[PDB]
């Protein structure tokens, strides 16, 4: 993970139950953004016609 | 008290029991029934005992 | 950077994520000690000693 | 278009009527072709065209030729969809017995032959013969005949003798049959038959020859010789990617059927050996009832896996088939699920919706705006412009979104607050924004939740969603009227530190203008928000007939207080907001808002509170740190001394002075209080500081501590976490259920070392594994509750009735724990309440009690009044609405059209998974009042218990009830009715054991009868020797003394035999066995003197769902099944015997009381119908005959809301009634009197009461009935509708029983109108079907 | 009788083992599929196998006594076979 | 995950399940008796039929809809005909009577 | 929009009755072609039906009588 400086208080009902309030510099930086790759596939077949 | 419920006296009618109970329904037979006594467990291709 | 709310730890008793933060703030005060030095180019003897 | 759905037996004409042609080959499609063949179970000129508007040779491919037969191939050129709905037939080389009606188990083929099943099996399998008519040479019909007397009497029979075998021989049977002349010979049988047996049989057997001549049906039909073949379309063999084909089980079971029918067709025609033709026919019917019900009396068939084919009865009953899963369970378009983030800023009726979900959800909405104003020219051109995601698109979402409710749902749907309806915002990213208020209705959190959202589409949907589900209409809890939408725990800390004074801040003192000048001076800190002043406040009442008339007062308050009364609505007063406000004061000022002004101020307050609680707790910058947690200072100290002490009772224990299973005890008892002594230390030293001060001198006040804080608001927590984080963890449980002696003495602040750990988890997984189990119990019971009572529903106003139950506050010993206020509030009165003097009626009858009535009858201090239950309704199929009471989620009387039924189901089943299956000392100051007492001066004038129903109530200066104590029977009371009492004045005491024999005057005493060594024995004590004679039971006593009974008859010194004072039978006391007679033989006694002295629930879930089911407690409480004087008789014969010989009627009735019980009554004692004579666990079916309707319901109510009340869940009483009033629906007759029922029959209640008394309106006499007691199971299968009931209970056995009976099902049920996919009868549906019912009977 | 005894439990208990039902079973030898058959029979009023020690009960009474006047037959029969490759073979 | 109209499967013609299907929501009985505690009855019947598998029921829906008519013919279910159709196909003769 | 419908249940006195009468009258409104006997604020025809029962205007009784005389004309 990320070592991630907290301060633990309310700040206007944005962690109520337990969300998270994030600034922007976290996004800015890119601390957590990854990276996924996928594959696709396209067959071709012989059908009747 | 186990002997005394015995419902068997020799060795052949407690093989066809044992026959009688693991397949019920077929003749039994003296040799068939030591065959299969002799083969349930004693027979090292049938019963590891590891 | 995040605001985390401290009605969850009273309920939950993990407090282990309250001392994992004190000593954190303690290890990111040792390094930033150690940035300052660093950056004011300090010589070597004064970084071995801290 | 229909109006009812019609089920019975199918003759071979109706089954040929239902096919277009017959299958002969086992072929399905060519294997290069892929095309259909000629004649087989995927054809084309039996089950329709494979492509729409074509033939398959394919001369006729234009839909201008639909509807010819093309020659070259026979295929009608319609749509393929045709092909889902034909059914083909095979005819079958010999008659195959149906398995439904041959192997069910009441075997409807035997019964209507009076046939053995074994007999019928071997006549089947060709394992024997059977004579059908055997006629006039000494044959009997029905006789079975092996094979070899079959040949034997042959011989010498040149008669034909009428003997057949296999399936042909029953169908035989069932057609040479006559209906109405066995129907003739068993009524001629039943004139003289009069025996129990016998008659029971006759009248069963007629039963069943009657309903199958009225059903239609001919016997002769259960007996199959055509075969019905399903439509292709449901059993298809779709082709996959790389030439593999799917195909369904049913295609195998067909082709087994035709095979071996083609076989048999041909074997036929061979002349082959019999027993060729006799194993064919053999095979042939088990494949026929593979094809049916699949393993149903063989073992099974298996294809290529080794898993069993399922067979068309496997399609429809299960728990996955139609008549479950699809029809009430399925995927729905227009739909989509995200993950819920928290929105602060939204307003109550308002979600957040993201705006690429809502593009693809309101889709048709978007591109219809767009042709309409013309945008796009065509629908193909919306559907580029909204796939391009174009500008103008988003304002048409917007403008297509503006009033269009949405419905969210989150996964356990417990309660009906778990869908609810918000007008859409649409919103920035992938997740939807809930109100923080709703979340205590859904029962989510945000860390990982999703919620699913449905759009309506129909203009009643939008309406029903806008005026039935919207959050703003639905903040009470239908479970009880309470607010359901008070700020949860962010909002609580927030208004809790806002409304706290502090004794020294900033600006004490000051004397402000109003609420303005005080938010004024915080904002510019010029004053703290805990500084103790004056303000000017204004505040509004509406102490006249609405008029809000206004006060200005200088009231004094902190500053916060002051800034928090400027959100208050104008109707409230102003001490709301001026104490500390907590967690519970906050949802009692919602609670007092909703009441006096209403509904739209209680949102706008509600959200006003959100707000600024939110505010002010980011404001205050509450934390949480280490140091917060503070230990004591002498834990250790604690800690030690226990130690000591646990060990010097272990070193005693070593020296063998107490015994293990004490000291045990002993070690428990010490660390319970050590752990106590610790918990006190540590919360007194958390919750108050020292801060100094106005002039300069200590003062102490509330800790402003962040934990205690949090724990004393309720916003997070309670003192029992706060005691494992600060004081010590504690003591823990074992495996076994027991309690490891040694506690874990460290707290979180410190640590738990390896040892302490590794017995923690323990707890910690039971605990996990537990919750589940609980989760799947609490489904059960709601799923069996919405299944007894979902039909039932408000359909009237005011049935008249003048009858309720009596509502008291309960008091259980001590205290009272639940007013008469919670009991009575919201219901009908049926009588008027008199005022306590009797004066005048002060609420006249038929009034709703709302608050002000109740804060009347307060005043009056009235405890008992009489409401109207809906378990005592005279409303025929529903409830009235008087009956019922208030919606309680609403906050007004019920209206018509209302599902009572599943709002009391799902009331009682949401709280299920938070239950956990676990001398007299009058302790107030009152006149003590007596009830039901019997009683004889004593020896200095004290009472003496003469009554085994003996109550004592510590009525009040009011003559309200505060305690009530039941009074042991043989005790004497120091104080006595209207003798005022004190605190831990004992009122009276008894002996913990041996039940004392008192007489009644004072006189000598006979032993008659009392023999020593006959029927007593001289036991007099041994070391005091002190006359100890006692009574020996039969076997005890000798043989002749054995039949003697023990008697004590009072003698008076005349030598003349003392009659019961007061009573002309002589003071006779029988003492029965085990009687401890201290008093000499022939010994003169005083007034009730001890004549003698005999010798002395589970919980939670499991506990409420055997209440509901009825179930008979093990060592049933036997009551007096009639009033009389009780006796005895036969003894020894096994039971001992009793009798209650009536004052005057006859019939002592007889009982065999096992011996080992311990009876309450003397063997010369009265009763009343309903008075305990052993004792122990009540059975409800005793207390529904002995006593009355009334009495059951109030029995179960309390003690099911026992099980509640310990856990804290608060449920209303009416949810309970109408469970009970479904349990109690099915009479059983005494009298058939002058109405049309047998006598031992059982009909429904609602029946009989009709029936009786439109014949009592006419010249006749009503019949007697006695009513049952059923669980929520049996209950609910008596249902009238056989789809109603093939939903939940046997598909197989409910439809046989429904064939052959010819039933007739009307969808006027919940159940049964979803099913068929038409409007339920309760809601909004309910006009539609009321119209239904009036144009038929027109 | 030794049928009936089997059921005497079930009741008292509401449930059995797989064992006590095989060992009460009458010495009739079952072909497997014979003890299949019997296995529902009793299954009928209501019962569970339950290879283990140990849910309400929702069984008409007609179906109760016919199962019990089959259940009886059972031991009064010989060679009661549902089994069409074994009765070929008789 | 968000769906308005899709695929339906082949024998009981129902939305599809999941995203790759591009499915529906799943909508039990829990969900059911929710509405029934409600009076929410077209609510219920437009989410038993309209939306699900009324085959010739949603086609009309949703020309309705692009017409700015926001009204249904609901007809009767394909979970039913099945069943009649199977419950057929057995020995037994259920049919729907004549109003 | 309209957070809540309590003065409309008031007049009609059944809460399933007014969500009847509203989606009536609000056909009339959108298909029919009628116009709204209240101003249109930007509202829904469900809206401005349930604000038309509101104010008293509209109901089952007069919806019937003003459709019976449609039918006459
Ligand atoms: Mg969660
Ligand atoms: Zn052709
Ligand atoms: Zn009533």
């Amino acid at each position: 993970g990320q070592n991630m400086r907290v301060a633990f208080m309310p700040w206007n009902g944005y962690n109520f139950e337990d969300s998270i309030l994030v600034s922007e510099r976290v996004v800015q930086e890119d601390r957590f953004t990854t990276i996924h790759i996928q594959e696709l596939a396209c067959v071709s077949r012989d059908t009747k016609l | 008290e186990t002997l005394r419920v015995d419902p068997t006296n020799d060795r052949l009618s407690a093989l066809v029991e044992i026959y009688r109970m693991m397949r019920p329904g077929e003749p039994p037979t003296r040799e068939a029934a030591e065959s299969l006594f002799e083969n349930l467990f004693f027979s090292e291709d049938r019963y590891d005992l590891s | 950077d995040i605001v985390l709310n401290p009605l969850g730890v009273p309920s939950r008793m993990n407090i282990g994520q309250i001392l994992e933060t004190h000593l954190g703030m303690a290890a990111k005060g040792i390094g930033d000690k150690i940035n300052a030095m660093l950056k004011q180019q300090q010589e070597v003897a004064k970084l071995r000693e801290f | 278009e229909f109006d009812a759905i019609k089920i019975a037996l199918a003759s071979p004409d109706m089954i040929r009527s239902w096919s277009f042609g017959e299958v002969k080959k086992p072929e399905t499609i060519n294997y290069r072709t892929f095309k259909p063949e000629r004649d087989g179970l995927f054809c084309a000129r039996i089950f329709g065209p494979v492509k729409d508007y074509e033939c398959l040779c394919g001369k006729y491919k234009r839909l201008k030729h639909r509807g010819v037969i093309c020659e070259k191939c026979g295929v009608e050129v319609t749509q393929t969809k045709v092909r889902r709905e034909r059914m083909g037939h095979i005819e079958l080389a010999s008659p195959t017995a149906h398995i439904w009606f041959l192997k069910s188990l009441p075997s409807r083929i035997g019964l209507l032959l009076d046939m053995p099943l074994r007999d019928i099996e071997r006549v089947l399998y060709f394992e024997s013969y059977v004579v059908i008519e055997g006629g006039m040479t000494n044959l009997e019909r029905q006789q079975i005949l092996t094979e070899e007397q079959y040949l034997d009497a042959l011989e010498e029979f040149g008669d034909e003798f009428d003997a057949k075998m296999g399936a042909e021989a029953i169908q035989a049977l069932l057609k040479s049959m006559d209906l109405e002349q066995e129907c003739e010979q068993l009524r001629e049988e039943l004139n003289e038959t009069n025996s129990e047996t016998k008659r029971k049989k006759l009248t069963k057997r007629i039963k069943l020859l009657e309903a199958f001549v009225q059903s239609g049906n001919k016997p002769e039909w259960m007996i199959l010789t055509v075969l019905p073949v399903l439509p292709p379309d449901l059993r298809p063999l779709v082709p996959l990617d790389g030439g593999r084909f799917a195909t369904s089980d049913l295609n195998d079971l067909y082709r087994r059927v035709i095979n071996r029918n083609n076989r048999l067709k041909r074997l036929l025609d061979l002349a082959a050996p019999d027993i060729i033709v006799r194993n064919e026919k053999r095979m042939l019917q088990e494949a026929v009832d593979a094809l049916l019900d699949n393993g149903r009396r063989g073992r099974a068939i298996t294809g290529s896996n080794k898993r069993p084919l399922k067979s068309l009865a496997d399609m429809i009953k299960g728990k996955q088939g139609r008549f479950r899963q699809n029809l009430l369970g399925k995927r729905v378009d227009y739909s989509g699920r995200s993950v819920i983030t928290v929105g602060p800023y939204l307003r109550l009726h308002q979600c957040g919706l993201p705006k690429k979900m809502a593009l693809e959800l309101f889709k048709p909405f978007i591109y219809g705006k767009l042709e309409l104003r013309g945008l796009a020219t065509t629908i193909k051109a919306a559907k580029k412009m909204v796939e391009r995601e174009e500008a103008v698109v988003w304002d048409i979402l917007d403008e297509v979104i503006r009033e269009h409710p949405v419905l969210l749902n989150r996964a356990p749907t417990l309660h009906r607050l778990g869908i609810q309806a918000f007008e859409p915002v649409l919103i920035e990213g992938k997740a939807i924004q809930l109100h923080p208020l709703v979340c205590a209705a859904y029962n989510a959190d945000f860390d990982g939740d999703q919620m699913a959202v449905h759009v309506p589409l129909t203009l009643e949907a939008q309406l029903e969603a806008r005026a039935l589900m919207m959050s703003t209409n639905n903040i009470l809890s239908p479970a009880n009227g309470e607010p359901i939408i008070v700020p949860s725990q962010d909002v609580v800390l927030g208004l809790y530190y806002m409304t706290r004074d502090c004794v020294n801040a900033k600006g004490e003192g000051m004397v402000l203008t109003g609420p303005k000048e005080a938010e004024r001076l915080y904002r510019s800190g010029l004053a703290s928000l805990h500084a103790r002043v004056k303000v000017r406040i204004t505040e509004y009442e509406k102490d006249a007939n609405g008029e809000l008339v206004a006060k200005t007062s200088l009231k004094d308050t902190t500053v916060g207080r002051a800034i928090l009364w400027m959100i208050v609505p104008k109707g409230l007063p102003y001490s709301i907001v001026n104490q500390a406000l907590g967690k519970k004061a906050i949802s009692k000022m919602l609670n007092t808002c909703y009441r006096i002004l209403g509904l739209k101020p209680t949102v706008i307050f509600a959200d006003q509170i959100m707000y600024t609680g939110f505010a002010y707790a980011a404001r205050s910058g509450a934390s949480v740190g280490i140091d917060d947690m503070v230990i004591p200072e002498k834990k250790h100290e604690i800690i030690s001394e226990a130690e000591a002490e646990v060990a010097e009772i272990q070193e005693q224990f070593q020296s063998g002075l107490v015994t293990a299973g004490e000291r045990y005890n002993k070690v428990i008892d010490i660390w319970a209080a050590a752990n106590d002594r610790v918990s006190k230390a540590m919360m007194d030293n958390l919750q108050t500081e020292t801060v100094i001060n106005r002039d300069g001198q200590e003062e102490k006040q509330v800790s402003f501590n962040s934990i205690y804080m949090m724990a004393d608001s309720g916003a997070r927590g309670s003192a029992a976490q706060i005691r494992q984080l600060a004081g010590m963890r504690g003591l823990m449980a074992k495996p076994d259920g027991s309690i490891i002696e040694t506690p874990i003495t460290a707290n979180f602040r410190e640590g738990l070392n390896v040892l302490q750990y590794f017995i923690s988890t323990h707890g910690a997984r039971k605990g996990l594994a537990d919750t589940a189990l609980k989760t799947a119990n609490s489904g059960y019971l709601t799923r069996r509750l919405v299944d007894v009572a979902q039909d039932l529903v408000v359909t009237e106003d005011d049935c008249g009735t003048h009858e309720g139950i009596m509502m008291t506050p309960v008091i259980e010993g001590g205290d009272v724990k639940e007013p008469l206020r919670d009991r009575v509030l919201g219901r009908v009165t049926a009588e008027d309440v008199l005022k306590p003097g009797t004066a005048d009626i002060l609420v006249p009858r038929n009034t709703l009690l709302h608050e002000q009535w109740c804060d009347l009858l307060e005043e009056n201090s009235v405890d008992a009044v009489k409401v109207r239950s809906v378990v005592s309704c005279d409303t025929d199929f529903g409830v009235c609405a008087h009956c019922y009471g208030r919606d309680l989620a609403r906050g007004h009387i019920i209206n018509k059209g209302e599902a009572i039924g599943v709002i009391a189901a799902q009331s009682i089943g949401e709280p299920g998974t938070q239950l956990t299956m676990r001398s007299i000392q009058v302790k107030n100051k009152g006149s003590i009042k007596l009830s039901n007492v019997k009683s004889v001066v004593n020896s200095s004038g004290k009472l003496v218990i003469t009554s085994r129903n003996t109550e004592l109530k510590l009525i009040d200066e009011f003559g309200r009830t505060k305690e009530s104590y039941k009074v042991p029977y043989g005790a004497v009371l120091a104080k006595g009715d209207g003798e005022q009492v004190a605190g831990g004045e004992t009122v009276a005491n008894w002996d913990p054991h041996t039940m004392p024999v008192i007489t009644e005057v004072s006189g000598f005493v006979r032993f008659t009868d009392m023999i020593d060594g006959q029927t007593i024995t001289r036991q007099t004590d041994e070391l005091t020797g002190l006359s100890s004679l006692v009574v020996l039971d039969s076997a005890e006593r000798t043989a002749g003394g054995k039949d003697l009974r023990p008697a004590l008859k009072i003698v008076d010194a005349q030598g003349n035999d003392v009659l019961i004072p007061g009573t002309d039978m002589p003071a006779q006391y029988f003492l029965p066995g085990k009687a401890i007679v201290q008093l000499e033989d022939g010994v003169q006694i005083s007034s009730g003197d001890t004549l003698a002295r005999i010798p002395q629930i589970t919980g939670g879930l499991p506990r409420v769902a055997d209440l509901f089911e009825a179930r008979r407690p093990k060592e049933p409480a036997i009551l007096a099944e009639i009033s009389g004087i009780v006796s005895f008789g036969k003894e020894t014969k096994g039971k001992r015997r009793l009798v209650i010989t009536p004052v005057d009627g006859s019939d002592p009735y007889e009982e065999m009381i096992p011996k080992w019980r311990q009876l309450n009554v003397f063997e010369g004692e009265r009763v009343e119908r309903g008075d305990v004579i052993s004792d122990g666990p009540e059975a409800p079916h005793d207390i529904l005959r002995l006593r009355g309707v009334h009495a059951v319901t109030r029995y179960i109510v309390n003690e099911v809301q026992d099980v509640y009340r310990l856990q804290g869940v608060k449920i209303n009483d009416k949810h309970i009634e109408v469970i009970v009033r479904q349990m109690l629906r099915k009479a059983t007759i005494v009298n058939a009197g002058s109405s049309d029922f047998l006598e031992g029959e059982q009909v429904e209640y609602s029946r009989v009461k009709i029936a009786n008394r439109e014949l009592e309106a006419n010249g006749k006499v009503g019949a007697t009935y006695s009513r049952d007691l059923l669980g929520i199971t049996k209950a609910s299968l008596a249902t009238e509708s056989f789809i109603s009931a093939a939903s939940f209970q046997e598909t197989t056995r409910v439809l046989t029983e429904a064939a052959v009976a010819g039933k007739r099902d009307e969808l006027r049920g919940l159940k049964e109108n979803v099913i068929v996919g038409r409007l339920i009868p309760a809601g909004t549906g309910y006009a539609y079907h009321q119209d239904r019912m009036r144009r038929r009977a027109a | 009788s030794q049928l009936k005894l089997l059921v005497t439990r079930g009741k008292e208990q509401g449930y059995l083992t797989y064992a006590e039902v095989n060992d009460h079973l009458p010495e009739d030898i079952v072909d497997s599929d014979q003890i299949e058959d019997i296995i529902q029979m009793i299954n009928d009023m209501g019962i569970q196998v339950m290879e283990e020690a140990p849910a309400e009960n929702t069984a008409d009474e007609d179906a109760a006594e016919a199962a019990a006047q089959v259940l009886s037959s059972v031991e009064s029969e010989i060679g009661r076979t549902t089994d069409p490759v074994r009765m070929y073979m008789r | 995950h968000a769906r308005s109209t899709g695929s339906y499967s082949l024998v009981t013609q129902q939305p599809l399940g999941g995203k790759a299907q591009f499915g529906g929501q799943r909508f039990g009985e829990m969900e059911v008796w929710a509405l029934e505690a409600y009076g929410a009855a077209y609510t219920l019947q437009e989410m038993l039929t309209v939306k699900s598998d009324d085959v010739n029921g949603r086609t009309k829906m949703y020309k309705n809809i692009v017409d700015g008519n926001h009204q249904m013919e609901p007809g009767m279910p394909e979970s039913f005909n099945v069943l009649l159709k199977e419950i057929r196909s057995l020995g037994i003769n259920i049919e729907l009577e004549d109003e | 929009a309209r957070v809540t419908v309590q003065d409309a249940v008031e007049k009609i006195g059944n809460r399933f009755d007014l969500v009847l009468v509203a989606a009536r009258r609000a056909r009339q409104m959108q298909v029919g072609g009628k116009d709204p006997l209240v101003p249109e604020e930007n509202d829904k025809t469900t809206v401005i039906a349930l604000r038309e029962i509101e104010e008293g205007l509209i109901n089952n009784q007069i919806l019937d009588v003003r459709e019976r005389q449609e039918q006459q004309e």
